[PDB]
């Protein structure tokens, strides 16, 4: 699902009119410490290990 | 400007009941998104002329329409018996301005048909209409007057064959019953059969008399998606347009087949519900796009605005512009309706079987000696 | 049995291709240059049954107009 | 105290039970052969062959009892719960005519077949009982013979407004 | 769409040649159709449904 990752990221993108109306609440500020590996699959794998 | 857009600035102010699904407020939402997308210049805006009792008695009975003219939420208690005879009072509630709303919708539809006849337009849009559950002598399914049937009768004065395509999640029971015994109108309806509202719509209901093989019913199971709907919708409509070549199409763009609907059980997205409109527009036939179901107002507004833009030809932006209903649209503020998971149930074998049956029925109209 | 069947079929390749994949452009020939074959005339019967003629003269091969 | 109903009439009665109750089909109330008409036909046919004046008298008074009891009984123990709406509609439509002139043999035979349980509560003389019962037997035979003319051929579906009206 | 005679005469003759195999494997046919049908893009695009 590596390409679907970028598709969905493009799908969730701020709207300038909402930003100017001061109603846009970003979603990145809810995630906890996200790992920094090379591949999204590796990041999701580290998350699976954290759950385990 | 070959798209004639009908909208009466009052339609949004009629209220069904306390927590009812049908809300004429969606038409006002659509119109505001349009006027702020600036489609108001590329369209042609006509405030409709109200219908009359003589105009609605064409398809409905005189006693029924007289009751609809005389009823009132106060005198309902005295009019109780005729109510339970005419089905008005339980799920088609009697509210303020019932006759006025019915007149607005039916006038929109008849005006669309008259525009297509006079030739001033080739596409005629009316969202206030599309009530396809009304019958000859009783209301049903939040519907009171069959503006689709009135429009078809106005088209048949000049056109020899008329197609009616329903993509609402329910069966077009009223329109089918109206045109069940005629070959000048073919009614193709895609719907969810089983334990669902209308009950009618078996694959075997194919007409009687001269209208044998002129009702087409495509039953579908729970949770159809874009690809499956495409695979059942494009072949059937192409075969219909081949064997029964119509001169005018009436498309009920009902959006209760979307994803996340209070009463629907489908999984279409904005793209899967609009490829239908695109396929039908691609034949260069005069067409009336009428509204219909749709009980989640945010999805309804955005999908209908996109379809208006697609019929006009303009590709609207992806960000919703500033309108008076912005907060209604979620934490993203985009012109889109994504699908959910809701595991499908339509197997390829099922879809292929029903399609082959429909194709054989349509072919029998020209094989099969008389 | 499988071996013999496969042998026959894979020899009749290179003709299955020509007579089944170019089969969409020869109908175009016998439509454009209007040569009467059984299927053309059946298609014209199909168009007459769509238009619902009664007793007037058939217009022509290229001018029945469910265009 | 028992009767001899032919099997054709038994089959017809069960088919009518099913049609009226489960399949939602009714009978056209204004009949072409009237109850009075059939009563008169059977009366004439039997008197034309009767033997002595005492028998003539008892048969006449039996037929009179039959017609008066029908007219007094129909709307009380002869219809299903799916026909009371039709009954009141017919009473509103023709409030001057009478049931003996309105209904048909389809209900006369319900009366006939149900007569045993009624004579069960009634306890008049055995001679009168046996006379009346033999008369009912001969009447049932005559009806099942002349089936082609007295009985209706197809039932009628009740309309949606009628069904919403009854609702029972 | 082609009111003029020689255009549709040419298309008739060219399809005839392809049927009678007096021309190559779709190369000259595609070229001549796309040439004589080059002011009408809708038809140029609809011809591909027969390839
Ligand atoms: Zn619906």
């Amino acid at each position: 699902l590596e390409d679907q990752v970028s598709i969905i990221q493009q799908r969730i993108i701020p709207n300038p009119v909402s930003q100017k109306q001061k109603i846009w609440r970003d979603r990145w500020n809810d995630l906890s410490d996200v790992p920094d590996e090379k591949t999204h699959y590796e990041n999701t794998y580290v998350m699976i290990l954290r759950l385990i | 400007k070959k798209v004639s857009y009908f909208y009466d600035e009052d339609v949004g102010n009629y209220h069904y009941g306390p927590q009812h699904p049908m809300k004429p407020h969606r038409v006002r939402m659509v119109h505001n998104l349009v006027v702020n997308y600036n489609l108001y210049e590329k369209l042609n805006v006509i405030t409709p002329v109200r219908a009359t009792r003589n105009d609605m008695t064409r398809c409905h009975t005189d006693e029924y329409i007289e009751f609809l003219w005389r009823v009132t939420p106060d005198t309902m208690e005295k009019f109780q018996p005729h109510q339970l005879k005419f089905n008005v009072g339980d799920d088609c509630p009697v509210f303020d301005g019932l006759y006025e709303f019915c007149s607005i919708s039916a006038g929109g539809s008849i005006g669309a048909a008259q525009e297509l006849n006079s030739g001033n337009a080739e596409i005629a849009i009316n969202w206030a209409g599309g009530l396809h559950h009304a019958k000859k002598r009783e209301a049903s399914g939040f519907c009171y007057v069959n503006d689709i049937a009135l429009a078809a009768l106005e088209l048949l004065k000049y056109h020899q064959r008329v197609l009616y395509i329903d993509i609402d999640v329910h069966h077009g029971d009223g329109v089918e019953e109206f045109f069940y015994t005629t070959d000048r109108v073919m009614t193709c309806s895609f719907h969810k059969f089983g334990e669902y509202f209308p009950g009618t719509g078996h694959i075997k209901d194919t007409g009687i008399g001269t209208g044998k093989n002129y009702a087409v019913n495509v039953p579908l199971r729970d949770g159809i998606d874009d690809e499956s709907y495409e695979s059942v919708f494009k072949p059937v409509i192409s075969h219909i347009m081949q064997w029964f070549r119509p001169e005018a199409v009436i498309l009920q763009c009902g959006t209760d087949s979307l994803a996340g609907d209070r009463l629907g059980c489908f999984n279409l997205s904005m793209k899967g519900h609009s490829m239908c409109v695109d396929f039908v527009k691609s034949f260069n036939l005069p067409m009336i796009c009428v509204g219909g179901g749709g009980y989640t107002v945010r999805n309804v507004a955005r999908v209908w605005t996109y379809e208006t833009g697609l019929l006009a030809g303009e590709e609207l932006d992806e960000n919703l512009p500033y309108n008076d209903y912005l907060q209604y649209y979620g934490p993203d503020y985009k012109l889109n309706v994504l699908s959910n998971n809701m595991e499908n149930h339509n197997t390829r074998q099922y879809l292929d079987s029903i399609t082959s049956e429909i194709i054989e029925n349509l072919r029998n109209l020209s094989f099969a000696p008389s | 049995m499988v071996e013999q069947d496969e042998q026959l079929c894979i020899e009749t390749f290179s003709k299955f291709d020509f007579y089944a994949t170019r089969d969409c452009e020869l109908p175009l020939r016998i439509l454009c240059d209007v040569a009467n074959d059984n299927l053309e005339n059946d298609d014209y019967v199909l168009a007459l049954r769509d238009l619902l003629r009664i007793s007037k003269w058939d217009p022509n091969q290229p001018v029945p107009a469910p265009f | 105290h028992k009767i001899s109903v032919p099997d054709v009439l038994k089959l017809w009665l069960v088919d009518d039970w099913e049609n009226i109750t489960k399949n939602q089909q009714l009978i056209a109330i204004p009949r072409n052969p009237t109850v009075r008409a059939a009563i008169a036909a059977f009366r004439e046919s039997k008197i034309s062959h009767l033997n002595n004046e005492i028998d003539v008298d008892v048969f006449e008074q039996a037929m009179a009892g039959l017609v008066i009891y029908f007219n007094k009984c129909l709307g009380n123990m002869l219809l299903y719960r799916f026909e009371r709406q039709q009954y009141l509609e017919i009473r509103q439509q023709y409030p001057d005519t009478e049931m003996c002139d309105l209904y048909g043999v389809e209900h006369l035979i319900r009366l006939f077949v149900s007569l045993p349980e009624l004579i069960d509560r009634t306890n008049m003389d055995s001679q009168s009982i046996e006379c009346l019962l033999n008369y009912i037997e001969e009447f049932l035979k005559y009806l099942v013979l002349h089936k082609d003319e007295y009985f209706i051929k197809e039932y009628q579906n009740a309309p949606p407004n009628y069904r919403s009206l009854v609702g029972v | 769409a082609l009111l003029s005679n020689p255009e549709q005469f040419f298309k008739l003759q060219d399809s005839l040649r392809k049927f009678k195999n007096s021309e190559c494997s779709l190369s000259e046919l595609q070229t001549i159709v796309t040439s004589l049908l080059a002011e009408h893009p809708s038809l140029a695009h609809e011809f591909h449904n027969f390839l």
